[PDB]
Parts: C-alpha cells; structure tokens; sequence
C-alpha cells in the first residue's frame, strides 16, 4: 500500500455533544486542542465565515501538522485542501505577492455538475452534399445511427484524415477528437498500414452522463488568461460572471481552506501583503504554523517579535496552544505506529523504546522503529526483541551524541 | 404495432432539437 | 465421407469470435478446451470453429463473400421503405447449417451492428426445422386449402403448360 512516513490520521474523533476521546484514530493528546480545531472545522463546515487565520502555538516537535491532516480528512475531498511550504514563495521570475494570491486563488473553488452527450463516429460518413449540410453515420457494436451537422464539425474534419475505418469524437462544443485505422483494414493480408489497432467499440449511442466536477479558480485564471492578473478588469469579470453561473443555478461555491508552514521565515512585504489581504471580504481562511520562537524578522535587523511574526500579523489571528506530553503514553503512540506496520512486537522491547524515546525525543524512537523490524526480518525473528533495539540506540545516533562527540 | 414507435421516433426527433435550442442558450446567452 | 459428418456433428461447433480464439489458441500444451479424441483416435486441432467460419466469411477459398451478416443489410432495401420495418424484424433460421450450437447469439449479434437499435428485432432459432418444409406441407394439407385450389390432368391437356403459373 506504500505507506508514508505518518498514515495514523483518518479522523479526529469528535461527537455529538462535544467532548474529546482519549484515543481516537491515533491522536492521543490535547483535548483542549482538539475542541479548539473541532470549533474550526465546525466553522470551515457552516460555510459562512471567510477571512480568519488559525496559528497553532507550541514548541518544535509536537505534531500539529498531524492535526492540520486530521482537519483535512474530516473535511475530506468536498473542500480543498491545499498546503503551502514557505519556500515555495520565494520565486525568482514571478513576485510574492502575486505568487501568495494565487494560493488565495487555489483555495476558492466551486462546483457545477452538468452533462455531456457522446457521439464517437461511425466508420465513414464522408457526404458533403450541399458547404452547409453534412451527413454522418455511425456503426457502433450497438447498431447503426445516422445525424445531420453544420458545416463546422466538418471543417474539424477535412483537417484531420479521414479516411475508412476512423474514429471521430465529437463534443458539445464542436471539439473534434479524431483517430486513424478501426474496425476492419486487413484487405489483402498486406503491409502495416501504420494506424492504431482497437478492438469493437462496444457502447449504445445516446447516453446521458452526469459528473460531478469540482473547479479551482486558479485553473480557471490560467485557461482564460493565455489563448500577474490585472485587478480591475480580469478578476472582476471572473467574479461577475461566478456571480452569474450561482445566480442561474449551476455552479455551486465552497469555502477556501489553506496551511502555511514556517509563516515567520517569510519577508515583511509578504507579511503586509498578507495581512492586508486576509482583510478582504473574499479572504479564505489559513491556517498558520509558527515552527519556532522568539528571533528576528527578515527585513528588520532589530525588531524583536514573538514567534517571528510582528504585531499587525499577531492580531486579528486565533490562537490554539499545543503544549507537550506525559512520558506513560508514548509506548502507546509506539503501539499506533505498530498496527500501522502489521508486525507485532513484544512487551519489553515496548518497554526499552519507550525509555529511548522519553530519553531525548519520540520522533528519535519513530524513527528507529523502522531498522528493528528490518533487522528483525534479516535475523529471522518475527517479533523485536529489546537486543535488536538496544543495538540500534547505540548503532545510530542522534543529534545530542554528534553534538557531544 | 409500428404507430407506437413512429410516435416515439418522432418524440425523439422533437426533444432533439429542444436540447440543441438549450445547448444554443448555454452558449448564447452568458 | 461418413465419419467427418459425424466428427462436423459432434465437436465442430460455432465460436463467438474468431481473433479472440486465435489468440487463445496458442500456447495449448496444457489447457483441455482443443484437444479431443472421436475414431480414427487421431487428435484433431483448432479448426472445429474455422469450419463454420467459412459461412461467416468465405475468404479462404475466394469463391464469392466474405461472410453472410453484411449481404442481408446491404440487400433489402425494397417498397417496404415503409416496408422496411416489416422487412427485418422476423428473421426465420432454418434448413441444416443452423444446428450448430452458438449460431443465434452470433448471428444476432452480427445483425444487430448494422440495423437500428429502435427496431424491434427478434432472430428466433427452434428446436424442430431439420424437415421444416415437411411441417409447413403437413400444415397446410390439414388446415383444407389443398382441395380449394385443385391443378391436375384434366387441365394439363387442355391447357399445355399454362396451368402451374398463374395459380402458383
């Protein structure tokens, strides 16, 4: 199934009344975080407030970013999910401020599920007898048809070959996609006709499909733009003529949702960018992660700030604190990661990883939990064993012991 | 038992064309 | 000549497609769906169903056709303009050829390709016509039309040859 370096999230455990469990779908800890990103989701949810900005609070290496997944899966593949790695701003041909509204772009979205009738040609219906009135067969497995078309769709013809044996899609919108070499072209047991063997089309003729389809506005942007947007006559028109689709009955609108991680290595311009354009009525809501502590503003050289972010940024943002644990339920995130692995392990070998684990880091004991199962099936034991975990806390080292050394 | 299916390829043969006037104002229109 | 009749009536049998099979077909040293004995006995190969593709398709020989599924579409096109509806939709398979296991499905499936899906069509295969023009002689004989329309002697020499025309 190739499973990634975290795949404990597929929830985040909340009820009806609104309490939080101790262990559910892998996230034990934070009850009073977990209600605090209940009251987000709940808020992304409602579909009526946009423009706010979550920062999650705490030291580095708690494991919001685990959190920030466990919203995205409750939210699920209705609302988009974007993240955005802070070094993916500094671009070098596009500005920053262009590149952060666009993610802005990313995150609004909409949906207008239609339809779509399939023609899919016949083998040869090459009758321009009028040019304004064409005639065109089909021979499917199904049966034979025939339909009259405006001379167009026959100008998409003569460009292309058409010639016995072809395929020809034709869309509503007069979109012509045409193959070469169908049905039967073995005439007399000759050469390579060089032209793409496909057994029967089996299908009828007039189906009726139905898809829903879920449209970012940043693909819209690109598709519209080609054959930096102007903000006083591009995004207007888009913004109209959504108003328009919704106002008629088609296009149905979702909230945006984005993340942004290390949000204080960022400059101060996209800072009061930022700050400024979260202050829009049409502002989606991100959700900010803040890595490390008190240190300098890049651009400032002296302003001394918390969490790298100055004090026009620091307000108008929800704050939710992720403190750190208790050592007694790390062999319990251990044991997560077990069910993760399809191996079981034993009792003390639990008990010798967990006491590594609560020695320096737990990520340290996560991370070591891969090579004793590796040499555990090399050694052939199916279980670890506390010798497999005790050798590899003194084979591989961490950081404090290279800093020691 | 043919006049039954005379009157539905001609049902077919009118709501064709409503659903080439409704593709008509799809794309007229906005 | 008596044998194979037997051999034809028994294991040659009609295929649904014939590349499909001879894909299939190839690398048969162990699967039991080709291979099969009958009395010499002397094992025979693929061409139980390469027989009654010649009916299907004569291109082996390269007398006429090259099947039966397309001249029946590319004939009837007569008054029954208004008539064609009634020309299609009752196809009658009889005679000898059609005892062949797996011929209304294909035969139906061949047709269907190439006349409208709207047309009510129905390809009916029974169980008796290995003498069917016997059971439509034994009909009509019994349900008294043979008595009304009487041509015999007493007219063959007073007409010279001007009698089995204009009645039948």
């Amino acid at each position: 199934q190739r499973i990634a370096s975290h795949s404990h999230v597929k929830g985040l455990g909340l009820d009806e009344s609104g309490l939080a469990k101790q262990a559910a779908s892998g996230l034990v800890g934070q009850e009073n975080a977990r209600e605090a990103c209940g009251v987000i989701v709940e808020l992304i949810k409602s579909k009526k407030m946009a423009g706010r900005a979550v920062l999650l609070a705490g030291p580095p290496g708690t494991g919001k970013t685990a959190l920030a997944l466990a919203i995205a899966q409750e939210l699920g593949s209705k609302v988009p999910f974007c993240p955005m790695v802070g070094s993916e701003v500094y671009s070098t041909e596009i500005k920053k401020t262009e590149v952060l509204m666009e993610n802005f772009r990313r995150a609004i979205g909409l949906r207008i599920k239609e339809t779509k009738e399939v023609y899919e040609g016949e083998v040869t219906e090459l009758t321009p007898c009028e040019i304004s009135h064409v005639i065109i067969g089909l021979k499917t497995a199904k049966g034979t048809k025939q339909l009259k078309l405006d001379p167009s769709i026959f100008e998409s013809l003569q460009k292309e070959r058409v010639e016995a044996g072809d395929v020809i899609y034709i869309e509503a919108n007069s979109g012509a996609v045409k193959r070469q070499g169908r049905c039967d072209t073995y005439a007399t047991e000759f050469d390579l006709e060089a032209e793409e063997y496909v057994p029967l089309p089996k299908g009828d003729v007039h189906k009726k499909k139905e898809i829903i389809q879920d449209v970012t506005l940043h693909d819209l942007d690109v598709a519209n733009a080609r054959p930096t947007e102007i903000t006083d006559k591009l995004r207007g028109e888009i913004n109209k003529v959504v108003n328009k689709y919704i106002d008629q009955g088609i296009a149905e609108l979702v909230p945006g949702v984005l993340f942004v991680d290390e949000v204080h290595m960022l400059d101060i311009e996209c800072f009061t960018y930022l700050h400024r354009a979260l202050e829009s009525s049409i502002a989606p809501i991100v959700i900010f992660a803040s890595n490390r502590g008190n240190c300098v503003i890049r651009g400032t050289e002296d302003i001394t700030s918390p969490h790298g972010i100055p004090l026009d940024l620091l307000d108008r943002v929800m704050i939710i604190r992720t403190m750190l644990y208790t050592p007694q339920e790390m062999k319990q995130i251990i044991k997560i990661r077990a069910q993760t692995e399809g191996i079981n392990i034993s009792e003390e070998a639990l008990n010798h990883l967990g006491e590594i684990g609560t020695k320096t880091t737990l990520r340290y004991s996560v991370q070591l939990l891969t090579p004793a199962n590796l040499l555990a099936k090399i050694n052939g034991k199916d279980s670890i064993e506390k010798e497999h975990v005790e050798e590899i806390s003194e084979l591989f080292y961490d950081a404090k012991s290279s800093a020691k050394i | 038992r043919l006049e039954r299916i005379f009157q539905l390829s001609e049902a077919h043969g009118a709501l064709a064309p409503v659903y080439g006037t409704e593709v008509l104002d799809f794309c007229t229109l906005p | 000549t008596h044998v194979i009749n037997q051999v034809k009536e028994d294991v040659c049998y009609v295929s649904q497609d014939f590349y499909r099979d001879m894909d299939i077909a190839k690398l048969k040293g162990e699967e039991n769906t080709v291979m099969i004995d009958y009395v010499l006995i002397l094992r025979l190969a693929n061409e139980r169903f390469a027989v009654p593709e010649i009916l299907f398709n004569p291109s082996d020989i390269g007398i006429q056709e090259m099947g039966i599924p397309e001249a029946i579409v590319y004939s009837i096109q007569n008054l029954p303009e208004e008539m064609q509806p009634h020309f299609f939709k009752n196809i009658v398979l009889t005679g000898g050829n059609s005892l062949f296991p797996g011929f209304r499905d294909r035969v139906y499936s061949e047709v269907r390709c190439l006349t409208p899906t709207d047309y009510d069509v129905s390809v009916v295969l029974p169980e008796n016509p290995i003498t069917y023009a016997w059971e439509g002689g034994k009909l009509i004989s019994e349900n008294d039309d043979f008595e009304d329309m009487v041509v015999t002697r007493e007219d063959y020499e007073e007409n010279g040859h001007s009698v089995c025309e204009e009645k039948f």
